């Protein structure tokens, strides 16, 4: 059926069209009424059940309870595609879906259709509930951080409960408790604002096994401390005090799964994602022309190009700067008008909404609606406002290269005919991408799952001393991938020494985790000895402590996994949203920069 | 008592895959026939009633086993 | 009537929307002068200034219709006819700029921003931050889920290979195809993948078995070999190659 | 290199459905292999449970039926 | 797929299909026209000296490249110089700004380069052009509802799409209306538009509920009063999804952008209730049954009065003929038509001769064969056609 | 072949495998059932 | 000597039939909103109304045919019917019936003069004849009710089935429309911080305000009930049939008799295994109960659920 | 069925330690567990009677900030411990009390004077913790009822004329209910699936029943009405 969102329901839970059940469950329902007695014979139930009256929808519910269904989608990429949920009988036509999920199954609602499968047995029900229930796996495993995790309007809504603003009436009170819930809904006060100094307890996790309280009097805002009530105990609050945008939020369930494990998490991302929703809502958030901003800039800085361009075509009336190289000099001119005109915009659309203590500005981040909407982390980016505000930029001729005038024309004021109808080869040329990048991605797939699937995991411990040597990818523009990034989970072959000659942190072997990497963090150690699969721990199985983490639940792997599969989706899944081919990525001109002279970011 | 989690099952039997067996296998007894639960029913089918009692520790390969030899000794 | 989620709109840069509400709601503003003018039983005359001074605001605009050409009824005929809204029409490329449309909104005693204070229905508060409110003028596209809603339990199947059947109408069963089964493995969920293969699809025998027992309150299996691959085996014995089963 | 290196493996029921399926079953009918049914995809076109997961437990408790005669 | 520079004035860079054939399947441009060779060839306006001529010339594409060609939207004035000295133009593959003395064409309206589909969407130049695309093609897959409401914004290409899809009923040779009713329209012509010794007016039978390819109405409906004059070319009907010869494709909602509890999220849509009651956005669907009877080696098929094994209870919504009565209210498998199939030769032995005797047989070897409605569909006979042959001797309701 | 709908088959029910198909539901017992067989065809 | 103050109903004001504004004067800080907000839900929400529900007209046969010589087709005119305003006194059924000829249009004044129905416009519109010798006759059946019912989920009723021809309508009951509100200060100056709540409401004309008002608060106020008190904290098998009448002739009787079997259900799960080894039975017996229970139950065996005594 | 509406058949109480409650009411008509509980929320924070502490007069030091005589707790924070604290009075509407305390050890609320119109919840609140010393402290507490939260926003400011010095008003918090929210959640009765169940959870300081107090709020707002069902159903 079509799927719409779930905005109550939670996490494990799953809106079941009624009508729909009834069918799915038929034979379950003939056992009922053979049961209580309502039906002697088959024909008799099943008679009933054709009638669809009176006790079979009461004898519905009874089937339904705790039997585990699964949802499934459209091309399954990874093995999240499938999930299992308790379902809720709603009528309906269609099957709602919690929004929490609608990560891991990439759908929108715009359309999209599900399948839905009935276990049947009592195994299958068990594998539903103890591998594919959305609580289980929260962690994507192929990276290992959060899905889940929070987006579009919850993200708006945690951030406009936790800013700071200038004024906005009952600044500077004290209070305890807050609770300070009776504070916003009764008016007395703004929760943007205030900095209100609030007592809080903490509950660090600083003895093992047990929660000692710190309590103190903070700075902090009245959104936060409403915000503060959701967070379970076991954090610091230094984790809802800031702005809180989306990253924010990855990070606070990853610290609480980590910190305080799955059971707790699970509700606690529940929680997130009703504030979210009711705040947000609460705002009023809202889009309208004027939220757009072009800078009065922008003319001033399109003329002194157009002035510019014009002296170099001259030049080139003039037998000078011939125009093989005249063409790379126009992009670099209209290409810094570009950045100038950004440049301009987000100056203009940051900041700015000065308010008023006394001194008349104090000059705060700006409460725009576009600007707060790309800021939240939420939807878009700088790169989509300046296409909407200052230039689009050069466009991109269908053979691959760059027309020498670009579009100076925000959608705000429209484009020319010309400049659209040149806009169009650039849009059908990259929709015409993703038709390609689905058939070779997956058989990119399928070949990897090919050759990959025959790997199971099978010897708890091998015993073999040959492993990989662990580094950072440093490189010129400093490093990409920090060296903890890298060596995290994965296993230490022979040991690890301190910058101290004969100094050890790890014996033998370890599993490295966030505590150890912390360890390692904190110390001068720039490479690692660690073991890993390749090695050839074991025969047939690639033994766990090669490997050696699972990813998804923290521990490391169990024995009897798969992992070939994964391997290959985790690969695999990625690809979809890829660059493809014949791209040569300059930028600013095809001529190299010819400087042999090296440069350093630091000392 | 519907179990969304459960870990609390699974720190008792490590690896689920092996609560899997253990938990049909237990199920199948008061499903099918031939055991009543160690667990007040809350109204809930077999299959949680079976997962609580891995969570509650009264249940397990090891118990099972010697659960099986006192019936087939008993008989 | 209707509420739509201001976060679609700067990620797909679609500003037509926009603009759209903010001419709609502009639009119906004047009818609505022009619904509580002709309420209150006003004079042919002042209706007549009305609409006149409505046509022709905006720069340029080339469209000159004026009144007093046509007179007495033709004039309460047409404000009748736009009493709903007054209908304005922004050709493609030429269309009407902001500015005109808030000088035409404000002919509407309507707020210049486009945006108006709103009130919660529930709890009865105001929201804080306005609002876009606007005539958006909507479609209802042929995709209706009447039409897509299927479900089935067990139907009819194929003679060769003996499974359901493809589709709704017909009622298929829903392909569990091989990424679907890459997934369950990757689970480890064996017993899930291994009733989808067999018995709920091309086990004969053990789908009797199965459905038997639910009837019963058994849930357990009993599983088979699939007809498919049996055919299999006599396509491939059908080249002078022997396969065969060995124990 | 990973087409070559699925096409090659042991077990001549994968890689006959992975891609070349004449050529497969001909190396496979002169030579005379047997399956084994080790791996993932034969166990699922025979419809049995896989080495994997729940099952892996069950394709221990058959292994140790061959070593122990 | 890509989009060439010549496609200009000739296809459209904007309406194609989404799918997996893209760029393949292209819509003709609105002024666009086609040669006795075979060739897309678009128009142009005329530009002597520095004057724009009210001439316009249709250029083939390679005619077009020699030249230099204007922008469609560019400034200009009373006596028809361009206000501007330097006009962007186009040359060959390219575009640049020129003298005022060198352009010698210039491009007719702006609606040259998008299609009728695209020409259609108010602030067009807003939009990006692949989401403009997406919108287009919804455009298509719209379904007219019970009262067509006019777009109350909009192009202005509303009028021609109308009168020209030729789904409105138009008033030829035109004058005062004598009779008007919903299914029929009569105009009395005026007595200077006639063919002398005819002489009589004009009728028009507007078309009723009738199934579409794709099973949606088509009705029309009666614009006009009851005497009032009447010009060539005013519509006297509106086709469904039209609205005094307007395009109207679906109604006008009163829009706020707000999140609202999650219930608008990701890309769906809250809907107030008054919305269903009002019955905007309720569409009418007529679909297609037939029943044929037919000669089998057995000998020939009759339908209905009665059937073997079957209640009197299912009989009641048929008539005396056996075909349902035209209003009746179907669902599930009540039987529409009923028919019997004749078997081979049952003869003798007590029990065949008894169970004749009891019952009568009750037409013995006939089966249950006929027209029950198919599962899970539902609503009122609206016609029932029946086609004979020439000599069965038909009678009844046929 | 396959991917099309080659006329593959219904398996649609007559009488005799409707009749048989209740049997399979019923309380008989081994001999019963083989007897219930034995008349239904 | 704080206390409280009670709001009173005063200066009710009529701008049209259906515009009107009501305003409650003696209000504390709080409870502007509080109250305006209650009874605006309360006033959308739920209000008794007439609504028309089934039309039956003499041309045609279903919605979809048209009438020869009126201008509408039978849709739209269901829709103006739809759309007619009318109050009724004590009887909630009320038939009524509509007849007209000759050229021009219908409105409801054609509408067949009753005592206790009352029409609230007259020059609403039905329809049209475009000629003489076309007639309109139908006859309109309009009943009280509540929310919005539409045609579809009424049919619930079942029975016997309505006679073709019988159109049946949505309904849409509760004349309330549009209403708002706003709080504003209170001139008294005797206590400032008083203000008080003027309600604007818009209704076809069936509703008198005061009445409007009284019926939102008495829903109200009824409706708090539980929270002035909080307190506190069928289906079986189908047969019990003696087992005496079913003919066990002797012995197999007096051998159930035996077990302490009573009617059917405690004898009627067992296993043949079981029931083999008892005394007096034999292989007969088994047969022939089993022949006896062959008809009716047929069943031998279930595991079933409880029993009633 | 016209005017015959649903009442809730459940109105089951569940709750933790003493104060805090949660009540589940089901079913109720679509659209009245919004209605229901938006005025009883409203009501129960804007409006109720209860009595805090209005001022606090504290020897020595006047300013707001100061050293307080090593006291080891800023003064902010004692108004702050002040604010929080559980007082019944009789019919009096003001009433002051005093308390002395030396030695060593935190200052519980049993130190305070004991009145008979002032009724004291918990000792366990602490004021201040002191100093380890020979000293002492000494103030005057201030009570006085009222309805509803007044801060220090007003709460008669005096415009500076305040002839005794001390002051340092402190936000009083009169009604006596701490946290109140109410949820809807989908109830079925028969066949009709869409329907009304409202949750209430309610935290309350002490001093009353969260339950009772549920009540009172009820009352009230019953009160406010009672002018207009004299029309319909009186009697």
């Amino acid at each position: 059926s079509v799927i719409t969102v779930g905005p109550y329901l939670r996490l494990h839970q799953c809106g079941l069209p009624k009508k729909m059940a009834l069918e799915l469950f038929k034979p379950f329902i003939y056992g009922k009424l053979e049961l209580r007695g309502l039906a002697t014979t088959i024909k008799a139930a099943k008679k009933m059940v054709e009638r669809e009256e009176a006790v079979v929808w009461d004898i519905l519910d009874e089937v339904i309870r705790e039997h585990p269904v699964l949802l499934n989608r459209a091309p399954t990429l990874h093995r999240l595609g499938i999930q299992a949920f308790e379902p809720v009988l709603i009528e309906g036509k269609a099957i709602q879906l919690h929004p929490l999920v609608c990560a891991a199954y990439n759908a929108d609602f715009d359309g999209d259709q599900m399948a839905v499968h009935v276990p049947l047995t009592l195994e299958a029900q068990l594998e539903a509930r103890a591998l594919m229930m959305s609580t289980n796996n929260i962690l994507s495993p192929a990276n290992g951080e959060p899905i889940i995790v929070p987006s579009q309007d919850v993200v708006l809504g945690l951030y406009y409960m936790t800013r700071d603003c200038v004024n906005a009436k009952g600044e500077g009170m004290v209070l305890t408790g807050p609770k300070e819930a009776e504070r916003l809904y009764r008016s007395g006060l703004a929760s943007l604002h205030a900095r209100v100094k609030v007592r809080i307890t903490e509950y660090e996790k600083d003895a093992n096994g047990e929660l000692v309280a710190k309590t103190s009097l903070k700075d902090t805002t009245v959104g936060r401390a409403i915000l503060w009530m959701i967070v379970p105990k076991g954090l610091p609050y230094s984790i809802v005090n800031q702005a809180l945008g989306k990253k924010a939020i990855s990070k606070m369930l990853n610290t609480c799964y980590r910190i305080l494990g799955l059971k707790p998490t699970v509700i606690f991302a529940d929680q997130i994602m009703y504030t979210g929703f009711a705040y947000a809502a609460r705002s009023g958030a809202s889009v309208g022309i004027d939220d757009m901003v072009i800078p009065e800039k922008k003319h001033e800085i399109i003329s002194e190009a157009e002035a510019e361009v014009a002296e170099i075509q001259e030049q080139f009336q003039s037998g000078l700067v011939t125009a093989g190289e005249r063409y790379n000099k126009v992009i670099d001119i209209w290409a810094a008008a570009n950045d100038r005109v950004s440049k301009a915009m987000m100056d203009n659309l940051q900041t700015e909404t000065v308010i008023n203590r006394d001194g008349q500005e104090e000059k705060q981040v700006s409460f725009n609606s576009i600007y707060m909407m790309a800021d939240s982390g939420a939807r878009g980016s700088a790169a989509q406002i300046r296409q909407l505000a200052g230039m689009r930029g050069l466009m991109a001729k269908p053979d691959g290269s760059i027309i020498e005038t670009p579009i100076t024309a925000n959608f705000r004021e429209g484009l020319n005919v010309l400049q659209y109808f040149i806009s169009t080869h650039g849009a059908r040329k990259g929709l015409a991408d993703t038709a390609l990048k689905t058939a070779n991605s997956g058989y990119l797939t399928r070949r990897l799952v090919d050759v990959a699937q025959d790997l199971v995991v099978t010897e708890d411990d091998c015993g073999t001393h040959e492993g990989i040597m662990m580094t950072p990818v440093i490189e010129g523009g400093d490093v990409k991938e920090p060296l903890r990034d890298r060596v995290l989970g994965r296993v230490t072959a022979e040991d690890v020494l301190k910058p101290g000659t004969a100094d050890i942190l790890v014996p033998r072997n370890t599993l490295l985790h966030e505590q150890w990497c912390d360890l390692l963090e904190e110390n001068s150690v720039d490479a690692v000895k660690v073991r890993s699969v390749v090695s050839c721990d074991t025969d047939f199985g690639v033994c766990a402590h090669c490997y050696g983490r699972d990813l998804a639940r923290g521990h490391i792997i169990n024995k009897g996994e798969a992992i070939g599969v994964i391997a290959a989706q985790s690969i695999g899944e990625p690809g979809t949203q890829l660059t493809m081919r014949t791209f040569h990525i300059g930028g600013a001109a095809s001529r190299a920069a010819a400087e042999s002279s090296i440069q350093v970011k630091n000392k | 008592m519907a179990r969304v989690t459960v870990q609390d099952a699974v720190e008792k039997i490590g690896n689920r895959f092996d609560l899997v067996l253990v938990a049909a296998r237990r199920a199948r007894q008061m499903q099918v026939g031939g055991k009543d639960p160690l667990v007040p029913e809350e109204n809930d089918k077999t299959t949680v009633i079976a997962l609580r009692e891995i969570e509650e520790g009264l249940i397990n390969n090891q118990i099972l086993d010697v659960r099986e030899r006192q019936e087939q000794q008993e008989q | 009537d209707i509420v739509l989620n201001p976060l679609g709109v700067p990620s797909r840069m679609n500003i037509g929307q926009i603009l759209e509400t903010h001419l709609g709601m502009a639009a119906k503003g004047i009818g609505d002068k022009i619904n509580a003018m002709l309420k209150q039983q006003q004079e042919v005359a002042k209706l007549r200034e009305f609409i006149q001074r409505a046509y022709d605001l905006g720069a340029d605009v080339r469209q000159k219709v004026d009144l007093s050409t046509f007179s007495d009824e033709e004039v309460m005929r047409l404000a009748e006819n736009l009493r709903k809204g007054m209908p304005i029409a922004t050709p493609v490329f030429d269309g009407a700029k902001e500015a005109e449309i808030k000088e035409l909104l404000k002919l509407g005693d309507l707020p210049t921003s486009g945006q108006i204070r709103l009130y919660d229905g529930r709890t009865g508060e105001q929201f804080e931050r306005p609002v876009t409110v606007g005539y958006m003028y909507m479609l209802k596209l042929n995709h209706l889920v009447d039409d897509k809603m299927h479900a089935r339990s067990t139907g009819s199947y194929s003679l060769v290979t003996q499974q359901p059947l493809g589709g709704k109408a017909q009622f298929g069963g829903q392909r569990f195809g091989e990424m679907e089964v890459w997934a369950l493995e990757a689970y480890g969920a064996a017993y899930t993948l291994q009733e989808m293969l067999t018995v709920k699809s091309d086990d004969v025998n053990g789908r009797t078995k199965m459905y038997k027992n639910i009837v019963d309150g058994n849930h357990q299996m009993e599983p088979g070999m699939p007809e498919s691959f049996n055919v299999l085996l006599k396509e491939i014995r059908s080249l002078g190659i022997n396969i065969e089963l060995e124990d | 290199g990973i087409t070559k290196a699925s096409l090659a493996t042991e077990s001549f029921i994968s890689a006959a459905s992975f891609q070349e399926t004449t050529r497969v079953l001909t190396e496979a009918a002169v030579a005379g292999k047997r399956d084994e049914l080790r791996g993932l995809k034969e166990n699922v076109i025979v419809g049995r449970l896989i080495p994997a997961g729940t099952g892996y437990a069950y394709h221990q408790d058959r292994m140790r039926r061959r070593a122990a005669g | 797929r890509d989009v060439h520079p010549t496609h200009y004035g000739r296809v459209c860079p904007i309406e194609t299909p989404e799918g997996p054939n893209i760029g393949l399947i292209n819509s003709l441009s609105v002024y666009a026209q086609t040669n006795e060779y075979g060739f897309l060839e678009t128009p142009y306006r005329k530009v002597t000296d520095g004057v724009v001529t009210d001439e316009i010339h249709y250029l083939s594409a390679i005619e077009e490249g020699n030249y230099v060609i204007a922008q469609a939207n560019s400034n200009l004035d009373e006596e028809g110089h361009f206000v501007e000295d330097l006009v962007t133009c186009r040359s060959k593959g390219e575009s640049s700004l020129f003298s005022r003395d060198q352009v010698d064409y210039m491009d007719v309206s702006t609606q040259q380069v998008v299609s009728v589909g695209a020409s259609l969407i108010p602030f067009l130049e807003h939009d990006d052009a692949n989401r403009a695309l997406m919108g287009a093609n919804m455009q298509r897959q719209a379904v007219p509802t019970l009262r067509a409401d006019k777009p109350l914004v909009g192009t202005g290409m509303e009028r021609a799409v109308a009168v020209d899809s030729g789904v409105t009923a138009v008033a030829k040779r035109g004058g005062v209306v004598q009779y008007v009713d919903a299914s029929r329209i009569v105009i009395k012509v005026n007595e200077d538009e006639m063919y002398p010794g005819e002489a009589g007016i004009d009728i028009y039978n507007l078309t009723k509920y009738t199934r579409s390819n794709q099973n949606t109405c088509i009705n029309q409906m009666p614009c006009v009063s009851l005497g009032e004059p009447v010009e060539r070319g005013d519509v006297l009907a509106d086709g469904p999804s039209t609205d005094l010869g307007e395009l109207a494709l679906g109604q006008n909602m009163r829009v706020a952008f707000m999140p609202w509890n999650g219930y608008n999220f990701e890309d769906s849509i809250l809907v107030s209730e008054r919305v269903v009651q009002e019955d905007r956005f309720t569409t009418i669907h007529i679909q297609e049954l037939a029943c044929v009877s037919r000669d089998t080696k057995l000998g020939p098929e009759e339908i209905t009065a009665d059937i073997p094994n079957v209640g009197e209870a299912a009989l009641s919504k048929l008539d005396e003929s056996g075909i349902v009565y035209i209003g009746a209210e179907v669902t599930g498998g009540d039987i529409l038509v009923g028919k019997v199939t004749p078997k081979g030769e049952t003869q003798l032995t007590p029990e065949e001769k008894l169970l004749r005797a009891i019952f009568g047989e009750k037409a013995s070897d006939v089966k249950d064969s006929s027209l029950r409605v198919p599962n899970g569909v539902s609503g009122t006979v609206i016609d029932v056609q029946v086609f004979t042959r020439d000599g069965v001797e038909k009678d009844k309701r046929a | 072949d396959d991917e099309l709908p080659v006329y593959q088959g219904e398996t649609t029910q007559t009488l005799q495998d409707y009749l048989m198909w209740q049997v399979e539901l019923t309380p008989f017992t081994d001999t019963d059932r083989a007897i219930a067989t034995s008349i239904v065809d | 000597v704080t206390e409280f103050l009670k709001p009173r109903l005063v200066d009710i004001e009529q701008v049209s039939s259906t515009h009107a504004k009501v305003t409650l004067e003696p209000l504390e800080r709080g409870f502007g909103h509080t109250l305006g907000n209650a009874l605006r839900r309360i006033l959308l929400s739920s209000m008794p109304g007439c609504a028309v529900t089934e039309v039956e007209i003499d041309g045609v046969l279903h919605e979809y045919s048209t009438k020869e010589g009126v201008q509408e087709d039978i849709l739209e005119i269901l829709l103006n019917l739809k759309g007619l305003a009318v109050r009724v006194q004590g009887k909630d059924e009320v038939i009524l019936t509509l007849n007209k000829s000759g050229i021009g249009p219908v409105t409801a004044a054609d509408i067949t003069h009753d005592g206790d129905v009352e029409i609230v416009k007259p020059q609403h519109v039905i329809c049209h004849l475009t000629d003489e010798n076309a007639s309109i006759s139908m006859r309109i059946k309009v009943q009280r009710g509540r929310g919005y019912v539409p045609a579809s989920t009424r049919i619930h009723s079942e029975e016997d089935e309505r006679p073709i021809g019988r159109l049946l309508v949505d309904a849409c009951y509760s004349p309330v429309e549009r209403i708002a509100y706003n709080v504003e200060a209170a001139r008294v100056e005797q206590r400032t911080d008083l203000d008080k709540l003027v309600i604007e409401m818009e209704t076809n004309g069936t509703i008198d305000p005061e009445e409007a008002i009284r019926r939102a608060a008495t829903i109200l106020a009824e409706q708090l009930e539980a929270f002035v008190d909080l307190r506190d904290v069928e289906f079986d098998p189908i047969l019990l049939r003696p087992v005496d009448d079913l003919e066990l002739t002797v012995r197999s009787a007096n051998c159930l008799k035996a077990e302490a079997i009573h009617y059917i259900g405690d004898l009627v799960q067992r296993t043949e295994v079981e029931l083999l080894k008892t005394p007096n039975l034999g292989k007969k017996s088994l047969t022939e109960i089993k022949d006896v229970l062959a008809s009716r139950g047929l069943s031998l065996g279930m595991r079933l659920e409880n029993w009633p005594p």
